[PDB]
């Protein structure tokens, strides 16, 4: 079944403040399940042999710290990575304006003009909680100049798999 | 719950006509249920276990294979017992068996432990046997308590830092114990994922390295795969349950991994013997085989 | 062994960091099971990150890095540090999870300038009373580990930001530790805590307090001083009530779950408490009858979980809960649901699972946004007419219910998606199933009273998996029955009279 040998390895950073649900999300993706329980995040590596557009690869997504009080190990993960999933609740008015911030970041470590990462919008399925509208998404995506996802995490699972689906393709295309 | 006198009915049978029913007042095995799964979530997923210790495979629902175990290698607490999962389904008498299971994983929480195995999933036990037991016995909301303890229970255990046991198997996914501790519970086995793969994988010899079960659920591996999983992590021993073999334990891959079914005359069909181990200080193994 | 009866790599990047002078040498997950002793030269090295390689013991050489504040450690295999680790008079910044570790080295407690300390998921099982010399620390965390008490020196760590002790089987907290004032970060969560000190009150600034999965009885009243909490959580804790510390909370409170406790009725105090909740878990303890009106201050609310109880009638002010969108009443003992449910105007998702619900109440055909109506074990007679109206509904299911016909609006559900009908004991069903162009899955299995299925019923193509393995079927041949459910899919296609 999966490839003996000479498998891509894609490091995928997700990256985001404190309840944007990093955690979730990425344990959803992994596990088929939804965890209803907020714990604070340090470094959590995961590991995934997943096919993707008739191409195996593994998906090695490491969840990040998000909160300054653990963000002291934070820098150093976000050196590591290929990709980034700026993830933003569209319920949090606050995570939506540090986008740039995280953006700054990301081209500030990396030392890059453009790297390839993907605004994401998670918690869509709170739609009467729903504070960042798709129109002022797509507006901040294309400012940056990078692809927009409608995603949410809890069960049934909404674009969870579409969302680090998309960015491999992304990354691959440079 | 007197874990003590509920221990005291069921062992009252011992030794009898094969076969005989054991009648708890359900708030037992509820109650036996709502307090083992605190010690199951206490504890960490991945165990870490000292010597001395007896391990075991998988005893279908049958109680006077059960007993048996207990007198060849000795009741607790003179011992150490693990059990590999799957004590459910298949046969007659699960309800028994899995009550005194659980009666001495809350009296010794130290001494006793027990993994998790396929037949633990809500929707496997449907199928083969352990949901119709629940109906005509006790109750169909009894059934719903089980398969939500059920999904509390351990997926691995480190013994001396040396032997790795699990009732499936490996995963493409472990490339470290680190995502095992990572796992989050209470959890229900997926068709796909790191721990389908531990509650439902199988060595298969043919495979140089990866192939399909013949059921379709997860996917085997082959000999290459353990020893490479235990020269990297530093063990030396993975012991194994889930399937059916006919002496009781079997070798897989140089010994490195090695089965152990413990139910002999499986439901009524099988020619099987049933086999236990013991591990001592010195980590040497030995094997207590039941008669066919 | 059991019986039966990198370093290449390493060097090169020391080397590199050595020419460049860099603050920074990464050699974390390139397996070394030795660091090596070269490390000693690179004395001007800021940070240094050896996390998740092979490492069981440091070299000696680490003192000589004088100019270094921050090293990473975790996910190795350590059990030990050395003691010429004390020379470095510059650390703030300790990595240390996921080890051997057996017990605190006695060399961390010979570090001032230490500031954030990452012990966690080792086998330490005591903590030793000289930390004092460790002021400067504001990071501690112990996450799976097997202490038993605490040392009474931990209360003048008044520099300590955050204190994360979980699943460290602790029977007692010291009565001292609220004397820091600078903690908002407490957790102690799946540890064996019988009381709590009544300290922690003095506790000006606190947000998040993790105390689930521990044998408390009781919580302390002055833990109510803390109004910079956010979520409450006592899940698995032996407690049956509550000295009204929710209104004093009542600040910045989110979310309350008082899960699989030994409750009885609800807290004692004013409506009030639940002001500015947004969510519930009851789940798993006996509650017998809630309250009139002790819901009609929560002017938000998304969900409740009512599940393993010992609900017998739901409030006469049940139709009051406009703002609530999801319910949960399964496993419980209802028996008749009353008219004021036409009220939950925005309720999209209810589950009445595991009751004694003989009959639907006509209120249901008001409710327009519902989308789920899980109904299992209920033993329901027939559904009332009122189905017809209501056109939101994407997946509900009838198992294990007494009703032999339908209503004959069934036509007008064209968002329907998951239908469950099987084992009810089923004769006939009407011919609108036809309209419904957009299910994919549906259950008939174990009913002994169908012998036809619909004519209407082959329109519907889209239909993807059938499960009839268990049905009789004496009209219908065998042959195309025991076919498979894709031989009836083309029998439906053509040999039916519909094109
Ligand atoms: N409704 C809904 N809730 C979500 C979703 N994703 C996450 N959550 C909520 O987020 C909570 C977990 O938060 P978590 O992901 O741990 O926070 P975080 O963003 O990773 C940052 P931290 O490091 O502080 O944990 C869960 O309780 C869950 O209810 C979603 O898609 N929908
Ligand atoms: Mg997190
Ligand atoms: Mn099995
Ligand atoms: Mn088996």
């Amino acid at each position: 079944a999966v490839p003996s040998d000479n498998l891509p390895t894609y490091k995928l950073v997700v990256v985001g403040d404190g309840g944007v649900g990093k955690s979730a999300l990425t344990i959803q993706f992994f596990q088929k399940i939804f965890v209803p329980d907020y714990d604070p995040t340090i470094e959590d590596s995961y590991l995934k042999h997943t096919e993707i557009d008739n191409q195996w690869a593994i998906l090695d997504v490491l969840d990040t710290a998000g909160q300054e009080e653990f963000s002291a190990m934070r820098e150093q993960y976000m050196r590591t990575g290929d990709g980034f999933l700026i993830v933003y609740s569209v319920t949090d008015k606050a995570s939506f304006e540090h986008v740039d911030r995280f953006h700054q970041l990301i081209l500030r470590v990396k030392d890059r003009e453009s790297f390839p990462m993907i605004l994401v919008a998670n918690k869509v399925d709170l739609m009467h909680l729903r504070k960042i509208t798709r129109e002022q998404g797509k507006e901040m995506a294309t400012k940056h100049n990078i692809p927009y996802i409608e995603t949410s995490a809890k069960d049934p699972p909404l674009n969870v798999d579409k969302a680090f689906h998309d960015l491999v393709r992304v990354i691959r295309q440079q | 719950l007197n874990i003590d006198s509920i221990i005291q009915r069921l062992l009252e049978v011992r030794g009898s006509k094969p076969g005989k029913n054991v009648q708890l007042q359900e708030n037992e095995i509820r109650g036996l249920c709502l307090k083992s799964r605190e010690i199951f979530l206490s504890q960490p997923i991945l165990l870490e276990l000292e010597a001395p210790l007896k391990i075991c495979g998988d005893i279908h629902g049958q109680y006077y294979d059960l007993l048996r175990l207990f007198e060849y290698g000795g009741f607790p607490p003179e011992s150490n017992y693990l059990f590999l999962g799957d004590y459910v389904d298949r046969g007659k008498q699960s309800l028994e068996t899995i009550c005194l299971l659980l009666a001495y994983k809350i009296k010794y929480p130290e001494n006793f432990f027990l993994l998790r195995g396929n037949h633990e999933c809500a929707s496997i036990n449907r199928i083969y046997g352990f949901y119709d037991e629940c109906k005509r016995r006790y109750n169909i909301k009894l059934w719903k308590t089980f398969t939500d303890c059920f999904n509390c229970l351990p997926i691995a255990a480190i013994v001396d830092e040396k032997i790795f046991c699990c009732h499936g198997g490996l995963s493409p996914d472990l490339q470290s114990m680190e995502q095992i501790r990572r796992i989050m519970r209470p959890t229900d086995v997926p068709d796909q994922g790191l721990l389908c793969d531990l509650l439902w994988s199988d060595p298969d010899k043919d495979v140089l390295g990866w192939g399909e079960n013949d059921r379709g659920v997860s996917f085997t591996f082959g000999a290459e795969v353990v020893a490479k999983f235990l020269h990297k992590h530093d063990l030396d021993l993975i012991c194994r349950a889930h399937q059916v073999v006919e002496d009781g334990y079997e070798f897989f891959a140089k010994r490195q991994l090695v089965t152990l079914f413990s139910a002999p005359n499986y439901c009524g069909e099988f020619d099987n013997a049933g086999a236990m181990m013991s591990v001592d200080e010195t980590l040497m193994c030995s094997f207590q085989i039941l008669k066919p | 062994g059991v019986a039966f009866s990198s370093n290449a790599e390493v060097i090169k990047e020391l080397n590199k960091c050595r020419e460049e002078n860099s603050m920074r040498l990464d050699l974390s997950k390139r397996s070394i099971h030795i660091l090596p002793s070269s490390i000693k030269e690179l004395t001007q090295l800021t940070e240094l990150y050896l996390y998740s390689n092979k490492l069981q013991s440091l070299p000696a050489e680490v003192g000589c890095l004088v100019n270094l504040m921050t090293l990473a450690l975790s996910e190795n295999s350590l059990t030990s540090l050395p003691d010429s680790l004390d020379n470095l008079k510059k650390l703030r910044m300790l990595d240390l999870r996921h080890n051997k570790l057996r017990e605190i080295p006695s060399v961390v407690y010979r570090l001032d300038s230490l500031t954030t300390l990452y012990l966690r998921f080792n086998r330490i099982t005591t903590v030793e009373k000289d930390i004092k010399n460790l002021s400067k620390l504001s990071m501690l965390s112990i996450r799976e580990n097997k202490i038993k008490q605490l040392p009474a020196e931990i209360g003048e760590l008044c520099n300590l930001i955050t204190l994360d002790v979980a699943h460290n089987q602790l029977e007692h907290l010291p009565k001292e530790i609220g004397n820091c004032t600078q903690i908002t970060n407490l957790d102690l969560q799946h540890n064996e805590l019988l009381d709590l000190p009544d300290t922690i009150g003095n506790l000006s600034s606190l947000s998040r307090l993790g105390l689930r999965y521990n044998r408390l009885s009781a919580i302390p009243r002055s833990l109510a001083k803390c109004s910079a909490l956010e979520e409450l959580n006592l899940e698995n804790n032996n407690i049956s009530t509550l000295p009204e510390s929710l209104l004093s909370s009542l600040v910045k409170l989110n979310s309350l779950t008082l899960a699989r406790n030994c409750f009885q009725l609800y807290p004692v105090g004013g409506p009030s408490q639940f002001s500015t909740i947004y969510s519930l878990n009851m789940e798993h303890n006996r509650i017998n009858k809630i309250p009139f009106g002790i819901f009609s201050r929560a002017k938000v609310l998304s969900k409740l979980n009512m599940k393993d109880n010992q609900l017998t009638s739901l409030p006469l002010d049940f139709g009051t809960w406009t703002s609530m969108v999801e319910l949960n009443l399964a496993t419980n003992q209802l028996t008749k649901i009353p008219e004021d449910v036409s009220g939950l105007v925005s309720l999209e998702v209810l589950i009445l699972s595991n009751n004694l619900l003989k009959k639907l109440p006509h209120g249901l055909g008001n409710l327009r946004k519902l989308r789920e109506l899980d109904l299992e074990e209920n033993k329901l007679e027939s559904l009332p007419n009122e189905i017809a109206y209501l056109k939101d509904l994407q997946k509900l299911v009838l198992t294990n219910n007494q009703l032999t016909t339908l209503p004959r609006g069934i036509g007008h559900l064209t968002n329907l998606t998951h239908l469950g009908l099987g084992e009810n004991l089923l004769t006939h069903l009407p011919e609108e199933i036809g309209t419904l162009e957009n299910l994919e899955e549906l259950y008939l299995n174990d009913n002994p009273n169908l012998h036809s299925l619909p004519f209407e019923l082959a329109l519907c193509s889209k239909l993807s998996i059938m499960s009839i393995e268990n049905c009789p079927l004496s009209h219908l041949p065998p042959q195309i029955v025991a076919g498979g459910p894709s031989f009836i899919i083309q029998f439906l296609k053509m040999q039916g009279p519909y094109r």
